[PDB]
This record gives structure tokens, C-alpha cells and sequence, in this order.
């Protein structure tokens, strides 16, 4: 091992760390090369240091430095989904992908499973991929009866709505704006890059091109048919509205589309074209935010229309980073005579003749008082580029004169058990149960769920179809309202399945729901409500999970539904502890019947407080 | 606000104007198009007479072909239904063959019987010329040449639309010869209430005509009538009236796929198996056409009980009730959709080739900072760290890769178990005999010659030596994980968490925050793409890594999704000591991912990376590990499920002996407390007397 | 892609130029627009593509048939940076169809 | 305002700082480039301890090679002098194979004994690195690494800036022997 050359301690950082594995008093540690208190350390972020006692806002949410670390708010911001090119889009979650389609595909859709649907936004490329005009999406927004479509530039209410007191329509800079409700609102690039912004009320209740609302990423690209696909363009496909059209192609990643696609030296001459977004106006956007899904939408949408200049495709990604820059309060001076410049000297070339009112700005204000909007508005965007009047003190714009003017002118039942318990229902989704008996089962999960206080005091219930996996409809921790559980029950699916693992969910129950018990004031009980055997060779486990549930003091209540539910398992549950009790069924229809002795034992088997 | 036209039975043709007549084309005659200026053209194929195809051409720059038999032709290569491509939709509508073109401001169709049909958006008003005639109030001022002259000869009209190409250039067609109980056949568009309730709007005479002419024409029965009664039909429902009774009045029903019924309104946005419902925002009017039965629904061209409507996924279908499963999740089919499992699966953290990792929740990205870094780490009961020693792994400064990983384990006496280079393990610093079982520890040479390490069920760890690391947890520890692979908590978006609490966007400064030494360098920028520092070698790490997106790894694509792994592999063969080992490091690391979702790929051949085994010993694509040591034969009661998995084996009777050669059953050395007998090796004791034979 | 290039360069036959392209023939300047735009396919904007109708508008001018070809979105010239100056933005500039040549300064 | 490097007679090299060194090369090297960003590489190609190409990568977009005896090579298609493209200009100069590349501030020969030179515009003053060096006042600093440190070793200095290709990997190369 020739070498050519040669050559535990705590710093502010490193304390919460393992030592290196490879010097101050006693709650001490360095910073600066000089031992001091930890309660003095700074706290990082974007590599930055701020002393305690600093304060960081992040999106809408806001941390201060406390004791080396970032006490924050816990607010859930307005999340922006956007289409960003040609052929991209960027889920409510921020996850980039790739899919073009010559279709209409529904961008965003409240209609999502059960959930009755307040709006859809649909949107598709017809009219594009041809030499005789620059490509222009359609959008069409479906909000509670009514119809806009967005369009060759124009917005085009072609239904009215059932009530337009919540609806504006509005133009900021170069954006089209439309609000939709309190909750909802559009902001329309009218170069491809459609964007949509909700509130905090939608969140998982949304579904489509989108992804669904929430924090997870890696459960957007959900189908239409509700199964993850690994492929965005299965994904897109299945959002596909009109049944007939034809599915979007796949194909490999081959190194750029389009006119670059022979032309290894020219999508050079793209790459460099896109240097913008990492030039020296842009590096400091480039902290907060990662210029490289932008780039690679730029690569994409200049090897379509190969340019350096203001196609439809090139620097509408620009305009777009410099946009999301500008939200994250980084806005971004980008527009030069040299470089995708827009002029506004059309807005002064007025009736009286050239007159200086309108300049473009980096980021306008959006949403002002306006004569054709006279009041504030919940504008879904703090500025946006493009086009703006800078009016005098007091005067309000006239879009239409386009013109400064002045101000002056223009219990259920009787029994309610309420006592410390946790509450799991198991449910046999195999086969040996039809769905018309599922829907028994469902109704008695549900009429429990009416004679039980449920909440996070008192009784706490999950509800678990496993169906040879395990399908959580309800968790312990849903803080939602026991009406809307009690819908939620009401709602759970059918799988019907081949196979129908006892021994898996009792794992489930055990490892995933009893990570750790959190309430040991509480009883906890599981209603194995099982209908279908497993196949030998699965059942190995089974006695190592119950006993592990004794041993968690779980009482497990085997529920034997049917023919089909293999006693052996039953009375191997029984075996454990004399908590374990048995229920053993000829039909789901006596379900309803035991249900009484079945929910006063579950309540004998619970602590008052 | 539009017009239609349509070229029907043997040899009619109906104008947008409503003017008729007969042709038999033995061209390709131009139907419709611009007729000053050509943005389309709409073209009728014939052959002995007959139609056989109708094709649109786009200014000179694309034309699609579609033929009377279904198929369809973009230039010279056959094309796949349904399609669309500059512009154009190419689909089934009623089950008849449609092509649309709206945005140019047309559509057009082919029916089961190979009528043709287009109509033209009020665009083309007085603006259009063809066999389908001028588009104007007039009907008599149609059969304009393109001399631009009229003619009484429907003949010297078509033969002057005529299109020759360098397929065949053609000759001037010319009528027919002609010698002429059916006839009341034809009397129906005067005499029957169906037919009559149109003659407000549409005149049976010039039909009727026509429609004795087919009879004088055409060889059959009473079904020779049909063409002319399907036409006026079709005019009476272009004017907007629909003859709901026409086709059970008479004795005339059009051709309909299998299964399809023919019926008049059929609607626009035709419900299927697959497609999610508009809630009647279609917005468009009925057509007539083929349709399925009442209650019974259209999958893929076949009409299917909604019973029986099967699920898609990987671009495949499946009938209601089958089980796909995604890791430990199972998805079951039933009706329209896919009732899929919600609970947390075992997280695979993955380091590997020039400083790549994979987080617990699947995030991949790429840090190259050299230091000692935190991987994984129980945060909460601080149960296990992982760490990992990063050194500069080739000349480049973009090559960093792991050297050494390092394992403390505070439940285990707070035990340290270092995995060296070469696949050697120390523990609290001295060098150990690799397969090790105390407590819940267990240390083992997997077949690949990794070092693989376990610590009771939940925790599993799997070195090469040659700084690739897998780290394996099982659910117990979702949300608890610290470090370098994220939380584990099923999101990508907080895995560039930070000791500090906050996410950093920026992934050098994420990985800065977990450097365990204070005198490390922080990593300013990580230059993603380092073929610029080496420019010879981005030809061949091109070349060489687009076989990851290859149809070779095809099955897989579906599996787990190529592009990080390409993005991993073009960086690895650009920026390391040598470029073909980094290239078979990166293919076998997509192979392991297919692996790990249940997809093998036979991507070793003697072009690229095959896995030469030691004498005696053999290759296995996949080999059951469990009885392949002798010392499976010395502990036969003892546990094992591992999984068949790559490598190299000894051939099916024999055993593998510590000199690694294989050796017969009757020739394993015996292991009795920790320590190694020969065949045939008696001692007697006191306490015991044991023999050693067949390994035990 | 051919198809693309010539119908960009269809500008030069648009009824704005048309009263020019009786005087002068648009033929070679839009072969030269071909060429320069298969060097920047953009439909709306780039050098090369914007130069040579420039180039023609000029010979356009210089025939008295002057031509006020750019807009807001093809071709723009935007003259706000020069408004820009110790008075803040003062109206002055303007993009003109022709200035005048070698105005005394 | 330019600084010239020299690889000449058998085995030896001279940088823009004036420093000398033997290097029987193997592979092929990085003589100069941008050091920090790479907007072109120089390459030497040598076969056997002999040189026998020299090489400008221009990104990763073009490749051009020009051999000692004066074929020369684009991408993998041999084309004849004089040649144009990219900017660079390859032609005789008083009877001597002359690359040009003013425009990204570079030119390199090979003359008639097949020695290479390789001239930079002051552009790259601090700015480059391989085996011509830093292009700095100083001279005792041109063995610098691609590791980033400076050895005190020539053969470690050049070896540090082979750069390898699916042709051609890099052995690494050694003094040789001699009986002087
Ligand atoms: C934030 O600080 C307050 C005050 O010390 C404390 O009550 C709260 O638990 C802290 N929350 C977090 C997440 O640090
Ligand atoms: C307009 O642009 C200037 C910079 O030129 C900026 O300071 C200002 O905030 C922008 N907006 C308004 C309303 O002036
Ligand atoms: C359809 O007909 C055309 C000729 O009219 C022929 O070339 C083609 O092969 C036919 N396709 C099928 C599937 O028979
Ligand atoms: C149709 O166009 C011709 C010119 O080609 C014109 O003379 C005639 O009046 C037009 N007819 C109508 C109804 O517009
Ligand atoms: C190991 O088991 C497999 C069956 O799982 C068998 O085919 C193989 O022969 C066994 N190996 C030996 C050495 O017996
Ligand atoms: C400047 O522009 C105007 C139109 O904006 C034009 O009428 C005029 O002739 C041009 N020249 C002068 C000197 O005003
Ligand atoms: C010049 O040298 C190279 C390398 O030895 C060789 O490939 C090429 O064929 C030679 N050309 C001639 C004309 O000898
Ligand atoms: C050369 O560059 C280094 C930075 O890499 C700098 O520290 C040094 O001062 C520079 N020397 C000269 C002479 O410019
Ligand atoms: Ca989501
Ligand atoms: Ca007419
Ligand atoms: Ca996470
Ligand atoms: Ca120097």
C-alpha cells in the first residue's frame, strides 16, 4: 500500500451525534474553538448558523432557535400543484415527473372514491405537436355545476356555477388568476404552465394528475383505479377522461426528446441555454430552492423548440422558477433585451398617445384594487412578473381604460359505554364472505361503533380489512369526529380475496397498530371477526403473535364467522388467556344478534376512569 | 354549424350539398380540403372500383391511412388503434372506426360495412372542393372540376379530383355496364311512417333513385336496398331527426363487431371497464353506430358484464379477484379498481458505488462528502448506529465511496462491530472468524462472499467489502430512524432532515450535518454528471449504461422504476478507479432492486460482468443458500428461510468446505462446540462420545 | 421539422408585410429564414429567426414600405431599460418602426 | 499575455511555470484545461512511452485527435486537413500540425519530430491543472494532484492525471531503468 501521503471531542453540531469512532468541562461543549454552554450553540439551517432566540420562517410556517434546535409552528400551507412545461408536472406534494399525452387527463378532481366532489380541473395538449402554431393547453374547470375553460389566452365561462358569490376572475402581470372559493384557486400561465393552489381543507379528499394532498410523495402517482404505478405514464394514463383516446406511448429514456433527439451537440447547446437558472440572478433562488427539476423541464421543453429565446417552450420554464422563486420571497431579475424580454410599450400607446403608466416588474402584486375589482381579494400568490401599473398615490387602475383613474370614479342508544379502551376490528376480506355478508359486517362494525364513546379519551377504535395483507381503514391516532368515523366504517371496501392471512394481521396488530402503548390506563381489545382458513403453510407464527399479544396484554376475541373459519385458531386463541373468549357464528346474520353481549363484554373488559 | 358528407353502398357519393351520384374509383381521389390554400387534404382510396382505405394528409408533412378492414398506415409503417399524432385522433366511436381532426376543424369515419363519412366545421363553407363538392347553399353548383369548370359528367368531376403518387399513377375511370320483388324494398323512404316523418327536412327521391339503382346494381336479396335507406337515414339524423324504428321497419341492419348491437343516438364519451365517469359534462351530441347491450359494458373493443370488467396495472389486465402484491402490501382486484394494503414494509437503506444511497423511504440521492457520517441510527431508544467511513475512491474528486462501515450496538454490551474492506469484520477492534452468533448478533458470509449481519429480527445489514452497504429494518422501527437514509417514515419529502430539526434543501448541506468530525471538510457543491472532468469516457459510459433502459431489464422497468439507477451508473463509470467494474457494480445493483420486487434478469453475459465462480464451483443465477455450507450439515436443526438468491454454488450432491472446494456429504468436516472434526474423527469423554460422519 | 421552419417564416408573407412584398420579392429572405431557423426552431422569438425578418423589414424601409412587424409576442424589443435613469422612469423611449437615421446628438 | 508548455524529445515534459519533468506515459493525460469548470481538456496520448496523439475535448460535445503522423481523427471518422469546426481551427503552420482554439483562448502543435506544445491565454492563469500544471509565478507548485495535494513526485503528479476510456484503461506507469 504505497502511500504519497500521510499525515470523545464535541462541537455545536456534532453533540447529538455518535462519536467519530476513529476536551471542555461537563455540559460544555465548543463552538469557535472556545468550550461554552449549550444552551449558547446556534441552531442550522441552509448551512447558515442563527444564535437561540433567532427565528427562521419556512413557507408559511415560522421556527425559533431553542436549545440547538428549531421550535416551530405547525401549520399546514397552501399547497401549489402545478403543470411546469410541455409535458411536466409537479404534484400538490412537489414531486417532479414526466408525462405528455395528446388526451384531456383530469389535473386535479375533488370526486375521489367516496368522497362527494366539489370540483374537477381538467386539462390536455389538443391542438399541439404541429408546425402551424406554438403549442397551447386547454383547462376546464368544473366548480359545483358551473364550467370555466382557459384557452388560447382567453377565460371562458361557458356554465355558470350554482353560486358565483365565491368566484373572481383576475389578471396579475402576465397571470391570469381565477378564485374558486375560500379554498381553492387557478393561477394560469398562459404559456403552458397551468398552476392550482389549496387550502388545508382539501388535502387527501383530492386526487388526479396531482397526486393527492398530503405529505407523502411516494403515494402520489396513485392510478384512478387506486393502485401506485412505478411508471408516470401507467399513472397518467389511467387519469385519462375520455375512454376512447389513446394512451400515452412509453419509451425509454432516451438522452432528450424531439429535435434533440440525433443531435447529441445541439441538446448541448439546450443544456447550455438553461444555464440561466443557475447564473448569478438566480444562485441565491438556488439556496431555497433546487434548480434542477427546472432545468431538466427546460432541457425537455427546449429540445422542444430549440431556442434561446421566447418560444412557447423555452422560457416559460424560466418564467416559471423565477415565479416559484418570487413565492419563496427570492425574486429574481432574469429578463433582459438579451434574454426572453417582454415590452409593455403597447399599454402606453394609449388614446392620447404615448404615455408612460405601465412597466414590466420582476413580481407585480397580485390581486389589487382594481375598478374592475374594488376590494381585496385571498389572492393564492404573493406577486407575479410581468406587465404592472405604477399608479399614483390613491388612484385605482381602470384595466379597461388601461389607465390610473381617480378613486372617485367607476347518545344514540341507551347503551353508550364510556370507559378506557382501545378498540381493533379485524376483517375477513377473503372470499368466504360474499359482499352483501361483508356489508353485514360492516353494519355491525358501525353499530358498535354507535354504542361506544368513541374519541381519544374514553374508546379509542381501529378498523382493519387484512385480506392476505393488512388494510388499516381507521387508526387509533384518526382525531376525526366519531360521525365521520362511523362514515368511514361505513366505507370501508370488499377485497374478496383468495386468501385471507389470520396470522399476518395478528402480526399487524401486534408490530404496527401496538408499536408501543401509549394509554396504560386503557384496556385493549381485538375482535378477530375471521371467516376463512389460511393455508397451512402461512399458519406457522400464529402462537408466537398471540401469545406476544398476551404478552402486550392485548385480549384477542375470536369472532369465527362461518363454515369456513378454522376452529383450530379459534380455540388456539382461547388457549392463551380466559380474556381471549371466543364467538363462534353460523352467518354474518347473527352478528347483529350477538352484538350485545358481544359490546358489554368488550366494556366488562375495560377500567372506568 | 357544420356539413357531412358520404361515400356509401357499391359507388354513391352524397355531397355536403346533398347532391348525389354514382362512381367506381380506381384512384385516389382528393374527397375534401382546402381548396384555395390546402392546410388537409381527405382522400378516397379505391381499388377495382371498390374503396379500400380513407387517408388524410397534413399539408406535405405527415398522412395516416385508415383501411376498410381496421387497419391503419402512418406513411409507409402500419400503425396500432386507437392513435393520435399531430393533431389527428384515431379511435373506435360506436365500434366504427373514427378519425378526428377538429382542431383542423373536420372528423371523419369509417363504418362496418366501409362506407366513409366526413364532415367539415363551418370553416370549409364555400372554401372546399372534392368529390364531397363545394360546401355551399347550393346543391347544383357541386361536380366543380379543378379546372375550375362544372360538368354535367359526375365522371370528369371525380377522374378530375384524381391523385397519382409513386405507388401507381392511374387511369381515367368510366361507368359501369348495366342491364336492368325487390323494388318495393326502396318504396320504404316514401311509404313507411319512420322514413316519412323526415320528408320535411330531407326528400326521399334522390335516395329512393339511388337506392333502385343498387338494386339494378347489386346481386343479392331485399338486403341490396340497404345502403340507400342506411344514407337517408343518416342525412335525416345530420338535419336533426333521428329514425329511431328505420332498421326493424325494414329488413336492413348494418354490420356491428361481436357482441354490438346497431343502434341510432348512440352517445359521445362511451363508458367502459376502464374509464372514470364525466358525469354527463360531455357535452356532445349522438351518433349513430354499434353499440353493447343495456347494462353490459366496452373493455378494449369486447363488450364484458360490469361483473366482469377486469383491473389494469403494469400496462396489463387482470380479472376481479386476483391478488398483485408490492413489497409486503397485496392489491386485489375488484370491479374497476384495486383494494390495496396500507400497512409499512420493511425499509431497505442502501449505500453504494461512488457514494450513491437510497433513504428508508426509497429517496435516492447522491452526497459524495468525505468524512465519518451517521447512515441509520434508532433515534428514540438509540437501540443501533450505523456508521460509515467515506474516503476519495479514485483519483477524481467526484469518486468518494464508503471504505469501512462501523456498527455500534448498545443493547449488546455497547459492542462495536467495524465491517472492513475485503469483507473483514473486527468487534471492539479485534479481528473475528466470520461466522459469529453471540447474543443476538449473528455475523455470515452470504454465497456472494458479503459479510451479512443481523441483530435479532429487526435489524439485517449486508457489506461487500467493496463499499457497497444494504441496511434492512424491519417495521419497528418506522418513524425512529435517524441519520443519512431519513426517517423512515414513508415519505420522501423530510428525509433531508438534520440533527437541527429543519429539512435542508440542498442535499450537500444535509449531508454536512451528519459528519461526525469537526476537522472534515463540509462539501461546498456536489457536481452532479462528472464525464466533464473525464470527456474520453462519456461515450462508453453512455453506451454502456443505456442497457439498464435496454429491452433486457424491460421486465423490471414496471418493477422498480431504471432512472436513478441509470443516473447512479453514469456517474459511477465516469468518475472511478475503473469504469467496467463500476459499470457491473451498477447493473447489479438494478438487478438486486428487480430482485428485491420479485423480478430476476438474466443481465450477465460473456460481453459484460459475468460472475466467474472458483473451481469446482458453479454459477447460479438463483441458488438456495441454506444447505450449501458443511456446516449446514453439522447444525441440520438449526433455522433458515433465506431466499434463493445469486451466486456462486457447488453442483447439486456436494458441499462447500472451508478451502471453499465442494466436496460429498461423506467428506464434510463435523463443527461440535465452535471447533472442527475431520470424517470419521471418534473422541470419547467423560461427559460424552461422539463420531463425526456425513458433516454431523 | 422543415414544415416547422417554413411556416415560422410565413411572418414574411403575412398580410402586414404583403404591401412590401409588392415592391420587394420575400422569396430570398425567407429561404435565408429557413436557414436560421433551422438553427433556432423558435416560433416566436430567437436571433437568427427575428434578424432575418429584421433584415427584410429594413430593405422594406428602405423602399419606403416601412412595417411595424414586432409585437408583444414576436420578436419583442423592449427600450424600458433606457426609461430607467436620474429621474427615475421618465418617459422618452420608445421602440419606432423607423428613427430617423443619425439624428443630431 | 499567454504562457506555452512543452512535451518533448523521448519522455519529458515542461510546463507554463518552467518546470521539467521525465514521464514515460501508458494512457492518456490531462495536459491543461479548466481546472475548476471544464470548458475544454487538452489530452496527451501516448503509446509504449512514446507519444503518439494529442487530443482537445471540447465539453463532452466534440472530440478531435491529432496524431504524430499528421492524420487526424474526429469523434472516430478520419478527416483530412485543413479542418474547421466547433470554433477550432486545425492547419499546417511553417510545415507543423497547428490546433486553434483563440476563441475558448487556447492553441496547441505537434511538430515535424512529433513534439507537442500547448499555449494558454492568460484566461487560465491559476485556472488549470495536469500534467503542463497551474500556470502560476510560482513553478515548485505544479505537481499538483487531481487529489488536490502537491506531491513531490513527477510519475505520481502525472499518473494523478490519467484519465482512462473504455478503450483504453490506464496502467499505472514507472520510472524506467537505464545504465548511465
Ligand atoms: C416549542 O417550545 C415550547 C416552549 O418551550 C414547548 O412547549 C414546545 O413543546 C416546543 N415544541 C417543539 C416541537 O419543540
Ligand atoms: C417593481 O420593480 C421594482 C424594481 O425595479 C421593485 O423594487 C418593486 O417592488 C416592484 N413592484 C412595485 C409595485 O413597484
Ligand atoms: C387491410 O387491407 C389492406 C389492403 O386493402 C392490406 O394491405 C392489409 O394487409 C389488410 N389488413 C389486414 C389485417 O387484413
Ligand atoms: C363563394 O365563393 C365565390 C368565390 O370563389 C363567390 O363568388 C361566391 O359569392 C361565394 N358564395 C357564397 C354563398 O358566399
Ligand atoms: C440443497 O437443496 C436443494 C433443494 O432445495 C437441492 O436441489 C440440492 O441438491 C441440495 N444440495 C445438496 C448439496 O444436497
Ligand atoms: C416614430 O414612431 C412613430 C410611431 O410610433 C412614427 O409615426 C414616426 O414616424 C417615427 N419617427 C418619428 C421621427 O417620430
Ligand atoms: C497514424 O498513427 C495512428 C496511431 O498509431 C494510426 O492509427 C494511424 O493509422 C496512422 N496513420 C497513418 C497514415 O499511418
Ligand atoms: C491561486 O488560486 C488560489 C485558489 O485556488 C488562491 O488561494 C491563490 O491566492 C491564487 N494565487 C494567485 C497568484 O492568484
Ligand atoms: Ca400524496
Ligand atoms: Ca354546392
Ligand atoms: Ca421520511
Ligand atoms: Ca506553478
Amino acid at each position: 500500500m504505497h502511500c504519497t501521503m500521510s499525515g470523545c471531542a464535541k462541537t455545536c453540531q456534532n453533540y447529538d451525534l455518535e462519536c467519530m469512532s476513529m476536551l471542555c468541562p461537563p455540559g460544555m461543549v465548543r463552538h469557535e474553538n472556545r468550550c461554552v454552554a449549550l444552551e449558547r450553540c446556534p441552531c442550522f439551517h441552509q448551512g447558515k448558523e442563527y444564535a437561540p432566540g433567532e427565528t427562521v420562517k419556512i413557507g408559511c410556517n415560522t421556527c425559533v432557535c431553542r436549545d440547538r434546535k428549531w421550535n416551530c409552528t405547525d401549520h399546514v400551507c397552501d399547497a401549489t400543484c402545478s403543470t411546469i412545461g410541455m409535458a411536466h408536472y409537479l404534484t400538490f406534494d412537489g414531486l417532479k415527473y414526466l408525462f405528455p399525452g395528446e388526451c384531456q387527463y383530469v389535473l386535479v378532481q375533488d370526486y375521489c372514491g367516496s368522497n362527494p366532489g366539489t370540483f374537477r380541473i381538467l386539462v390536455g395538449n389538443k391542438g399541439c405537436s404541429h408546425p402551424s402554431v406554438k403549442c397551447k393547453k386547454r383547462v376546464t374547470i368544473l366548480v359545483e355545476g358551473g364550467e370555466i375553460e382557459l384557452f388560447d389566452g382567453e377565460v371562458n365561462v361557458k356554465r355558470p356555477m350554482k353560486d358565483e358569490t365565491h368566484f373572481e376572475v383576475v389578471e396579475s402581470g402576465r397571470y391570469i388568476i381565477l378564485l374558486l372559493g375560500k379554498a381553492l384557486s387557478v393561477v394560469w400561465d398562459r404559456h403552458l404552465s397551468i398552476s392550482v393552489v389549496l387550502k388545508q381543507t382539501y388535502q387527501e379528499k383530492v386526487c388526479g394528475l396531482c397526486g393527492n394532498f398530503d405529505g407523502i410523495q411516494n403515494n402520489d402517482l396513485t392510478s384512478s383505479n387506486l393502485q401506485v404505478e412505478e411508471d408516470p405514464v401507467d399513472f397518467g394514463n389511467s387519469w385519462k377522461v375520455s375512454s376512447q383516446c389513446a394512451d400515452t406511448r412509453k419509451v425509454p429514456l432516451d438522452s432528450s426528446p424531439a429535435t434533440c433527439h440525433n443531435n447529441i451537440m445541439k441538446q448541448t447547446m439546450v443544456d447550455s441555454s438553461c444555464r440561466i437558472l443557475t447564473s448569478d440572478v438566480f444562485q441565491d433562488c438556488n439556496k431555497l430552492v433546487d434548480p434542477e427539476p427546472y432545468l431538466d423541464v427546460c432541457i425537455y421543453d427546449t429540445c422542444s423548440c430549440e431556442s434561446i429565446g421566447d418560444c412557447a417552450c423555452f422560457c416559460d420554464t424560466i418564467a416559471a422558477y423565477a415565479h416559484v422563486c418570487a413565492q419563496h420571497g427570492k425574486v429574481v431579475t432574469w429578463r433582459t433585451a438579451t434574454l426572453c424580454p417582454q415590452s409593455c410599450e403597447e399599454r402606453n400607446l394609449r388614446e392620447n398617445g404615448y404615455e408612460c403608466e405601465w412597466r414590466y416588474n420582476s413580481c407585480a402584486p397580485a390581486c389589487q384594487v382594481t375598478c374592475q375589482h374594488p376590494e381585496p381579494l385571498a389572492c393564492p400568490v404573493q406577486c407575479v412578473e410581468g406587465c404592472h401599473a405604477h399608479c399614483p398615490p390613491g388612484k385605482i387602475l381602470d384595466e379597461l381604460l388601461q389607465t390610473c383613474v381617480d378613486p372617485e370614479d367607476c347518545p344514540l342508544h341507551d347503551f353508550y359505554c364510556s370507559r378506557l379502551l382501545d378498540l381493533v376490528f379485524l376483517l375477513d376480506g377473503s372470499s368466504r364472505l360474499s359482499e352483501a355478508e361483508f356489508e353485514v359486517l360492516k353494519a355491525f362494525v358501525v353499530d358498535m361503533m354507535e354504542r361506544l364513546r368513541i374519541s381519544q379519551k374514553w374508546v379509542r377504535v381501529a378498523v382493519v380489512e387484512y385480506h392476505d395483507g393488512s388494510h388499516a381503514y381507521i387508526g387509533l391516532k384518526d382525531r376525526k369526529r366519531p360521525s365521520e368515523l362511523r362514515r368511514i366504517a361505513s366505507q370501508v371496501k370488499y377485497a374478496g380475496s383468495q386468501v385471507a392471512s389470520t396470522s399476518e394481521v395478528l402480526k399487524y396488530t401486534l408490530f404496527q397498530i401496538f408499536s408501543k402503548i401509549d394509554r396504560p390506563e386503557a384496556s385493549r381489545i381485538a375482535l378477530l371477526l375471521m371467516a376463512s382458513q389460511e393455508p397451512q403453510r402461512m399458519s406457522r407464527n400464529f402462537v408466537r403473535y398471540v401469545q406476544g399479544l398476551k404478552k402486550k396484554k392485548v385480549i384477542v376475541i375470536p369472532v369465527g364467522i362461518g363454515p369456513h373459519a378454522n376452529l383450530k385458531q379459534i380455540r388456539l386463541i382461547e388457549k392463551q388467556a380466559p380474556e381471549n373468549k371466543a364467538f363462534v357464528l353460523s352467518s354474518v346474520d347473527e352478528l347483529e344478534q350477538q352484538r350485545d353481549e358481544i359490546v358489554s363484554y368488550l366494556c366488562d373488559l375495560a377500567p372506568e376512569a | 354549424s357544420t356539413a357531412r358528407c358520404s361515400l356509401f353502398g357499391s359507388d354513391f357519393v352524397n355531397t355536403f350539398d346533398g347532391s348525389m351520384y354514382s362512381f367506381a374509383g380506381y384512384c385516389s381521389y382528393l374527397l375534401a380540403g382546402g381548396c384555395q390554400k390546402r392546410s388537409f387534404s381527405i382522400i378516397g382510396d379505391f381499388q377495382n372500383g371498390k374503396r379500400v382505405s380513407l387517408s388524410v394528409y397534413l399539408g406535405e408533412f405527415f398522412d395516416i391511412h385508415l383501411f376498410v378492414n381496421g387497419t391503419v398506415t402512418q406513411g409507409d409503417q402500419r400503425v396500432s388503434m386507437p392513435y393520435a399524432s399531430k393533431g389527428l385522433y384515431l379511435e373506435t366511436e360506436a365500434g366504427y372506426y373514427k378519425l378526428s381532426g377538429e382542431a383542423y376543424g373536420f372528423v371523419a369515419r369509417i363504418d362496418g360495412s366501409g362506407n366513409f363519412q366526413v364532415l367539415l366545421s363551418d370553416r370549409y363553407f364555400n372554401k372546399t372542393c372534392g368529390l364531397c363538392g363545394n360546401f355551399n347553399i347550393f346543391a347544383e353548383d357541386d361536380f366543380m372540376t379543378q379546372e375550375g369548370t362544372l360538368t354535367s359528367d359526375p365522371y370528369d368531376f371525380a377522374n378530375s379530383w384524381a391523385l397519382s403518387s409513386g405507388e401507381q399513377w392511374c387511369e381515367r375511370a368510366s361507368p359501369p355496364s348495366s342491364s336492368c320483388g325487390l323494388w318495393e324494398q326502396c318504396q320504404l323512404l316514401k311509404s313507411t311512417s319512420v322514413f316519412a316523418r323526415c320528408h320535411p327536412l330531407v326528400d326521399p327521391e334522390p335516395f329512393v333513385a339511388l337506392c333502385e339503382k343498387t338494386l339494378c346494381e347489386c346481386a343479392g336479396g331485399l338486403e341490396c336496398a340497404c345502403p340507400a335507406l342506411l344514407e337517408y337515414a343518416r342525412t335525416c339524423a345530420q338535419e336533426g331527426m333521428v329514425l329511431y324504428g328505420w332498421t326493424d321497419h325494414s329488413a336492413c341492419s348494418p354490420v356491428c363487431p361481436a357482441g354490438m348491437e346497431y343502434r341510432q343516438c348512440v352517445s359521445p364519451c362511451a363508458r367502459t371497464c376502464q374509464s372514470l365517469h364525466i358525469n354527463e359534462m360531455c357535452q356532445e351530441r349522438c351518433v349513430d353506430g354499434c353499440s353493447c347491450p343495456e347494462g353490459q359494458l366496452l373493455d378494449e373493443g369486447l363488450c364484458v358484464e360490469s361483473t366482469e370488467c377486469p383491473c389494469v396495472h403494469s400496462g396489463k389486465r387482470y380479472p376481479p379477484g386476483t391478488s398483485l402484491s408490492r413489497d409486503c402490501n397485496t392489491c386485489i382486484c375488484r370491479n374497476s379498481q384495486w383494494i390495496c394494503s396500507n400497512e409499512e414494509c420493511p425499509g431497505e437503506c442502501l449505500v453504494t458505488g461512488q457514494s450513491h444511497f437510497k433513504s428508508f423511504d426509497n429517496r435516492y440521492f447522491t452526497f459524495s462528502g468525505i468524512c465519518q457520517y451517521l447512515l441509520a441510527r434508532d433515534c428514540q431508544d438509540h437501540s443501533f448506529s450505523i456508521v460509515i467511513e467515506t474516503v476519495q475512491c479514485a483519483d477524481d474528486r467526484d469518486a468518494v465511496c464508503t471504505r469501512s462501515v462501523t456498527v455500534r450496538l448498545p443493547g449488546l454490551h455497547n459492542s462495536l462491530v467495524k465491517l472492513k474492506h475485503g469483507a473483514g469484520v473486527a468487534m471492539d477492534g479485534q479481528d473475528v472468524q466470520l461466522p459469529l452468533l453471540k447474543g443476538d448478533l449473528r455475523i455470515q458470509h452470504t454465497v456472494t462472499a458479503s459479510v451479512r449481519l443481523s441483530y435479532g429480527e429487526d435489524l439485517q445489514m449486508d457489506w461487500d467489502g467493496r463499499g457497497r452497504l444494504l441496511v434492512k429494518l424491519s417495521p419497528v422501527y418506522a418513524g425512529k430512524t435517524c441519520g443519512l437514509c431519513g426517517n423512515y417514515n414513508g415519505n420522501q419529502g423530510d428525509d433531508f432532515l438534520t440533527p437541527s430539526g429543519l429539512a435542508e434543501p440542498r442535499v450537500e448541506d444535509f449531508g454536512n450535518a451528519w459528519k461526525l468530525h469537526g476537522d472534515c471538510q463540509d462539501l461546498q457543491k456536489q457536481h452532479s454528471d462528472p464525464c466533464a472532468l473525464n470527456p474520453r469516457m462519456t461515450r462508453f459510459s453512455e453506451e454502456a449504461c443505456a442497457v439498464l433502459t435496454s429491452p433486457t431489464f424491460e421486465a423490471c422497468h414496471r418493477a422498480v422504476s431504471p432512472l436513478p439507477y441509470l443516473r447512479n451508473c453514469r456517474y459511477d463509470v465516469c468518475s472511478c478507479s475503473d469504469g467496467r467494474e463500476c459499470l457491473c457494480g451498477a447493473l447489479a445493483s438494478y438487478a438486486a432492486a428487480c430482485a428485491g420486487r420479485g423480478v430476476r434478469v438474466a443481465w450477465r453475459e460473456p460481453g459484460r460482468c459475468e460472475l466467474n465462480c472458483p473451481k469446482g464451483q458453479v454459477y447460479l443465477q438463483c441458488g438456495t443458500p441454506c444447505n450449501l455450507t458443511c456446516r449446514s450439515l453439522s447444525y441440520p436443526d438449526e433455522e433458515c428461510n433465506e431466499a434463493c438468491l445469486e451466486g456462486c454454488f457447488c453442483p447439486p450432491g456436494l458441499y462447500m468446505d472451508e478451502r471453499g472446494d465442494c466436496v460429498p456429504k461423506a467428506q464434510c468436516p463435523c463443527y461440535y462446540d465452535g471447533e472442527i472434526f475431520q470424517p470419521e474423527d471418534i473422541f470419547s469423554d467423560h461427559h460424552t462420545m461422539c463420531y463425526c460422519e456425513d458433516g454431523f
